[PDB]
């Protein structure tokens, strides 16, 4: 049951790079594609084969497509450490980018490159015997990441109607953002993509930035830092697809376990522990401590306050030295001290998965090796706070029609702005209906 | 130069706070919608907590605790006291109360009948979190009239036992209530303003007539409006702690601290410590402080009863200057330092 | 506090702990993109007319 | 991401020449076009402004235009004169007599096609043309009249490419002829319609900086142009060197211009120089936002910032830069429009300009720029109400109506700036 990864725009590509580097480290795959521990040469249907195909010469090749409308970012993949991992058809670049303009990525340029992308994706699909769907990595804020991604999602729904689609989306933050129009792009892409995505993991760059500042003691985090952290979270989420396990073994299960209502499909991710490599000796956090840390806003991928929302589903994904008894003990403890309210029509429970292999880190990196870690995926109404933030920024510019002429000049209509914003307003109201009392 | 914004033009307390901040010369007020602020003096309703703490390079403070409404709405206060392990359902300082929707109707009726058969006093009061300024309150010893009154309204009500044996000030044989101001800062320290106020009735207490709600309702507005003896005994029907302590000494051979304030400090502590895990901002991306107004009754046994908690209290005029200065000292400058405490810190 | 559906294997295990019971077609996409392209073409045509003047 | 550079008229070619000297120096290109630098950062985006010729030579993608040959003879005689492509000198013999009509309609019209042939030749060899940048003055005839005509023709041939200008505004304080307000107003009229981004380089501000700050009693065009070189280097840094932003002219336009007409930028620079003590980042930031460092004679405290782009150059704490910039906005939050969140963007480049350990360059889209157009407008009106000096223009075939139209458009522009200066919530 294969899984295809699609990385769109700079954020999607660089995070993709980080993730596949990490995947290779975790499965014992070298930069040249060889995998010594793999005794079946030229094929097999092991778990890691969900993400890697095999050549007759024993090369293990990522089931991935990289797409960017300019070439500078993907060129670094082409000439980088893991260049031998990929075939050139997997790496697609145009000559000029979307200029931070959703409409330019979706309409003007998207129309010219979408079929090429679909063809390359189809080539990967043909290899698959039982494809389950796609993992799509992109920023909210970029012209390509927003516009082209939304176009691509529409077309993927058309060409693979059965398949599941999962999103990993970088929500825009003023600290590391690029464009002043990123709220616009975010609302436009969320509106166009909402029907076509089964489960979306938002990562607020603000949260990652502060985690890097606070716990890694990095004064001014770079994209490399952010991406190594993010890749740790992504690996936690996809480990169940790549390894033997019983929890979340196919893309459909993410939808089944985390999303009771289709529009409300943005689970909050929380990760612990994030410990600095520079710290020579560490106090190893116990199951109780990392599980408790999962309910601290300072460890969330999106800053918000789950105490003032309601849960619809909670998932705990441990890696390393963890046994069920310890988890149940810790959960017992945490219930009595924490504000954890579920909606009345959902069971108050946790789905737990434990992978015995402790997390892997990039050598000479900023993250320390720890003996146990946990990523919590919880669908809480609290994440609507992020939408409220974004929509407000949108409302501020749109009231004056600031920058709108750049979008209209690309063939988009002004009406799409208000259509998208109305959809977001509906989304917020949905969150409030599910989560708020009188 | 710190910056702040004002989003509640109706708050007397924070009008004064704002004035003081400006007068320090180190605070600048911005237009209410400018996001680049250090301090938000927020609006009473739908305060956008979700937008706080996302401004790079700005430590941000707001004058409200998200979640504190649980204490400051009557229905939700009843529910909180009845369902919180830390506050016994049998907790002794809160008057037997029931939440009724225009629901604990049958429960209330059951207790009521139990009281009727046992010859006991059965005078209850109906009040709406909805109702305001003494409007929508009914005191009756018949359940039927209360429920009829509630059903004619549109929002949730509470039926709570009337305290038929209140402590009466002499002369005048008159009722009163106690207002305490409590400031909770960003570290969740609990500061009780040393100065409380007694809001008194200027009419003789009459248990044979609960329809005349003048000597039954302490409310300053109600006394100022309907009482023709308003201000006869004390100015603005407000007695302060120096005089009240002296009265307790002369009349009952006891002090305000021993007979009453121990109980009050206990109740304040219990309530705030109860919800601390739910509303604390110690690890949040923004920080909260808030001024509360606790309102108490004292019965003839010198027992203290919590009546209600107010999330946006006004102050007694003569006290505005001091308290407000205190707010700037411990709640604001503590976070944003400028270039003999009036508060009792309630430890925990 | 009930543990259910415990599954084990050499690489790990999983279980559930309960604490309390309780699309547009291709043609339409093509039309959207072509409508946008057309609006771009109209705007450019207006510009080239203006420049010709 | 190639840029085609065009310089027209006397002013345009003099500041254009200094620009090429300065950035050639920064990229380690000697006057013969040979590379002799020490850092690969110098070459990574060298293509944005330079073509490669045989023998690993680098030749500016620059077109030199004039209606008389004097200044271009001066360029060819100059220090880096040998570096320019000989075929890319396009000049007439007649001149334009400081007359917009001659540049735009009569003298210039004859020479325009030759320029376009050279433009076409340069564009067609571009991997992916980013757009065009034009240097010129607005107060003369060639740079103003022919320059605007060139921009109009280029838009026609390349409607989908960005047009960027460095436009030098006239000032009575540094004046060649009385008709400069006519030429500038006519010019501004064209620029509002046909450019995406215009840097307003005000000769009044240059003179004032030279006189008051640099303590030069009698400023020459050499001195003013030293300021202009520094400013042009700064505002093209992000285009010329590897960075986090992936900077180009289209992203600049998209992010700086909230409304199509309001694309006239106020440049600024720090430190102002003609000491061996490098500035501290707080000093850089303070001076950078100071009215006395603005290259347009406008007081930013008399308006509000729509958007801002900042470039810090040199080895400095990026943390400290962030702190200082955030500090400026928070302290002065009043002067930044609240209906554009996060309207200030900062970039950093490790390579400092020559002779400085560190510098800061400022690009503001501020409503205060209206003061410049107002100033021109007043000077225009004073003459036009009596039709003074008009025969120079009507003798070239123009009608008064064209003047009236241009005056109206500029006044509207001023009204639009005021309109957004007053917008709230
Ligand atoms: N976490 C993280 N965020 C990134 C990264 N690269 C870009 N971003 C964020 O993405 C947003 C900008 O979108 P980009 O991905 O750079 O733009 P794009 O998708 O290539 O689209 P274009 O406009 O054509 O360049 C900003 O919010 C950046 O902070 C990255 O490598 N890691
Ligand atoms: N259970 C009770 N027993 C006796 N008296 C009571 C009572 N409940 C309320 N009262 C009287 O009614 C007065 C006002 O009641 P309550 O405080 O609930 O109304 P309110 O909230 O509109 C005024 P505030 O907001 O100032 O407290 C009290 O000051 C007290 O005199
Ligand atoms: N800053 C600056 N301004 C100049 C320079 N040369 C001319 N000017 C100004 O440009 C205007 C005259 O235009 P000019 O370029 O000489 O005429 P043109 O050749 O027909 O374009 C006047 O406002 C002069 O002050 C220069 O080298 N630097
Ligand atoms: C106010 O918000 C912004 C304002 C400007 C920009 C600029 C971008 C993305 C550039 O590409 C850019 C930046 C620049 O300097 C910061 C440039 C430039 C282009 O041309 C030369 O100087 C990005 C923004 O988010
Ligand atoms: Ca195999
Ligand atoms: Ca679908
Ligand atoms: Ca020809
Ligand atoms: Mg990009
Ligand atoms: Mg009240
Ligand atoms: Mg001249």
């Amino acid at each position: 049951r294969e899984c295809i990864s699609i990385h769109v725009g700079q954020a999607g590509v660089q995070i993709g790079n980080a993730c596949w580097e990490l995947y290779c480290l975790e499965h014992g795959i070298q930069p040249d594609g060889q995998m010594p521990s793999d005794k079946t040469i030229g094929g097999g249907d092991d778990s890691f084969n969900t993400f890697f195909s095999e050549t007759g010469a024993g090369k293990h090749v990522p089931r991935a497509v990289f797409v960017d409308l300019e070439p500078t970012v993907i060129d670094e993949v082409r000439t980088g450490t893991y260049r031998q991992l990929f075939h050139p058809e997997q790496l697609i670049t145009g000559k000029e980018d979307a200029a931070n303009n959703y409409a330019r990525g979706h309409y003007t340029i998207g129309k010219e490159i979408i079929d090429l992308v679909l063809d390359r994706i189809r080539k990967l699909a043909d290899q698959c015997t039982g494809l389950q769907g796609f993992l799509v990595f992109h920023s909210f804020g970029g012209g390509t990441g927003s516009g082209f991604t939304s176009l691509l999602m529409e077309r993927l729904s058309v060409d693979y109607g059965k398949k599941s689609k999962l999103e990993f989306s970088i929500y825009p933050a003023p600290q590391v953002s690029t464009a002043v129009v990123e709220p616009y792009n975010s609302i436009l892409t969320t509106h166009t993509t909402l029907e076509h995505s089964d489960c979306a993991f938002m990562v607020d760059n603000e949260a990652i930035y502060d985690i890097c500042r606070r716990n890694l003691d990095i004064e001014r985090p770079t994209y490399t830092n952010l991406n190594r952290l993010i890749s740790q979270i992504v690996s936690s989420i996809t480990a169940s697809l790549r390894f033997d396990g019983a929890l979340n073994v196919d893309l459909t299960e993410f939808q089944t376990n985390l999303v009771p209502y289709p529009r409300i499909h943005f689970p909050l991710a929380t990760y612990a522990p994030v410990i600095s490599a520079e710290k020579a000796y560490h106090e190893q956090l116990s199951v109780a401590e990392i599980t408790n840390a999962c309910f601290e806003p300072a460890n969330q991928m999106v800053k918000c306050d789950p105490r003032h929302g309601k849960y619809m589903a909670c998932c705990l994904l441990y890696r390393g030295d963890v046994v069920p008894k310890d988890v149940n003990a810790a959960i017992a403890t945490i219930k009595t001290k924490r504000s954890i309210q579920f909606v009345d029509w959902c069971p108050t429970g946790f789905k737990v998965g434990i992978n015995y292999q402790p997390p892997t880190v990039v050598p000479g990196g900023d993250l320390a090796k720890v003996q146990r870690a946990v990523c919590m995926l919880s669908n809480t109404t609290a994440i609507a706070e992020a939408w409220a933030r974004l929509d407000h920024k949108f409302d501020l510019m749109y009231a004056k029609r600031a920058f709108v002429h750049w979008y209209v000049g690309e063939g988009m209509e002004e009406g799409e702005f208000s259509e998208a914003r109305e959809d977001m307003a509906a989304l917020e109201k949905d969150y409030e209906e599910v989560g708020v009392d009188s | 130069m710190y910056t702040f914004v004002v989003r509640d033009e109706n708050s007397s307390v924070y009008a004064e706070v704002s004035r003081l901040l400006l007068a320090t010369g180190q605070w600048k007020r911005l237009r209410k919608d400018n996001p680049r602020f250090n301090l938000m003096l927020g609006e009473r309703n739908r305060l956008p907590f979700g937008r706080l703490g996302h401004e790079p390079g700005l430590v941000q403070l707001v004058n409200y605790y998200r979640g504190a409404d649980k204490l400051c709405r009557k229905a939700s206060l009843v529910k909180l006291i009845k369902t919180s392990p830390e506050l016994s359902e049998s907790c002794t300082w809160f008057p037997e109360s029931y939440v009724i929707y225009p629901d604990e109707r049958e429960v209330f009726l059951a207790a009521y009948n139990r009281r009727r058969e046992g010859r006991e006093g059965n005078v209850w009061i109906a009040k709406s979190s909805a109702g305001a300024k003494g409007e929508g309150i009914l005191i009756s010893s018949e359940a039927s009239e209360l429920l009829d009154f509630i059903d004619e309204q549109g929002q949730v009500h509470v039926i709570q036992k009337y305290l038929e044996k209140p402590l009466l000030l002499e002369p005048g044989h008159r009722k009163f209530d106690i207002r305490s101001w409590v400031l909770v800062d960003h570290l969740y320290n609990i500061y009780l303003y040393r100065e409380g106020v007694l809001r008194t009735s200027s009419e003789p207490y009459n248990s044979a007539n609960f329809q005349d709600k003048t000597c039954h309702l302490t409310n300053h507005c109600i006394q100022k409006e309907y009482s023709k003896n308003y201000g006869r005994y004390e100015e603005g029907n407000e007695m302060f702690f120096e005089e009240f302590n002296q009265y307790l000494m002369d009349a009952l051979n006891t002090t305000l601290e021993n007979s009453i304030l121990l109980q009050i400090k206990h109740i304040i502590r219990s309530c705030l410590m109860c919800i601390e895990p739910a509303i604390s901002t110690k690890h949040l991306h923004y920080q909260s402080f808030q001024l509360f107004g606790f309102d108490f009754m004292v019965d003839e046994e010198l027992k203290v009863w919590l009546i209600e908690v107010n999330g946006a209290p006004a102050c007694a005029q003569k006290l505005y200057a001091e308290l407000c200065q205190g707010i700037v000292d411990v709640a604001i400058s503590s976070v944003f330092p400028l270039a003999t405490s009036i508060f009792i810190k309630l430890h925990h | 506090m009930e543990v259910i559906e415990l599954n084990k294997c050499t690489s790990g295990q999983s279980f559930e702990v309960i604490l309390k019971p309780p699309d547009p077609s291709l043609e339409e996409i093509q039309k959207k993109l072509e409508a946008a392209e057309e609006r771009r073409k109209y705007q450019e045509a207006e510009l080239l007319k203006h420049l010709a003047e | 991401r190639e840029i085609v550079h065009i310089q027209a008229g006397q002013c345009g070619n003099q500041i254009g020449a200094k620009f090429w000297e300065v950035i050639s120096d920064e990229h380690g290109i000697d006057p013969t076009g040979s590379y002799h630098g020490d850092s690969d950062l110098q070459l990574e985006r060298i293509n944005v402004y330079y073509n490669e010729a045989t023998g690993n030579k680098y030749v500016p993608r620059a077109i030199l235009v004039d209606l008389e040959p004097g200044t271009m003879d001066s360029v060819r005689s100059g220090p880096f004169g040998q570096i320019f492509r000989p075929d890319n000198f396009v000049f007439g013999q007649s001149g334009a007599g400081n007359n917009w009509a001659k540049g735009h309609y009569t003298e210039g019209a004859e020479l325009v096609d030759s320029v376009l042939d050279v433009v076409r030749k340069e564009s067609e060899s571009c991997d992916c043309l980013q757009g065009f940048q034009l240097t010129h003055s607005l107060g003369g005839g060639t740079g103003s009249g022919m320059g605007t005509l060139l921009i109009s023709k280029i838009r026609e041939e390349y409607p989908d490419r960005i047009m960027n200008t460095f436009s030098v505004m006239p000032s009575p304080k540094v004046s060649d002829t009385v008709v400069e307000p006519y030429n500038a107003t006519l010019s501004v009229h064209q620029l509002v319609e046909n450019t995406d981004e215009t840097y307003c380089i005000d000769n009044e501000a240059l003179y004032d900086i030279c006189f008051r700050t640099l303590k030069l009693t009698t400023p020459t065009y050499g001195d003013l142009n030293h300021l202009v070189s520094a400013t042009m280097s700064g505002v093209t840094t992000c285009l010329r060197f590897p960075g986090q932003l992936n900077a180009d002219l289209r992203k600049l336009a998209v992010n700086m211009v909230p409304f199509p007409r309001l694309h006239f930028f106020m440049p600024g620079f720090a430190p102002l120089t003609s000491q061996y003590r490098a500035l501290t980042v707080p000093e850089l930031t303070q001076q950078m936002f100071d009215s006395k460092n603005m290259m347009a004679a406008c007081d930013p405290r008399h308006g509000r910032y729509l958007t801002v782009a900042a470039i810090f150059r040199g080895r400095m704490s990026m943390k400290e830069v962030d702190e200082q910039m955030l500090n400026v906005q928070n302290k002065n939050s009043s002067y930044f429009v609240e209906w554009i969140p996060n309207n200030v963007k900062t970039a950093v480049c490790d390579i400092p300009p020559r002779g400085l350990k560190m510098s800061a360059t400022f690009i503001g889209n501020s409503t205060a720029i209206q003061e410049l157009f107002k100033r021109i407008s007043e000077q225009f009106t004073a003459m036009f109400r009596r039709k003074a000096f008009l025969h120079w223009y009507t003798g070239e075939g123009m009608d008064e109506m064209e003047f009236t139209e241009a005056e109206s458009n500029m006044n509207d522009l001023v009204s639009e700036y005021q309109q957004y200066q007053d917008a709230t919530a």
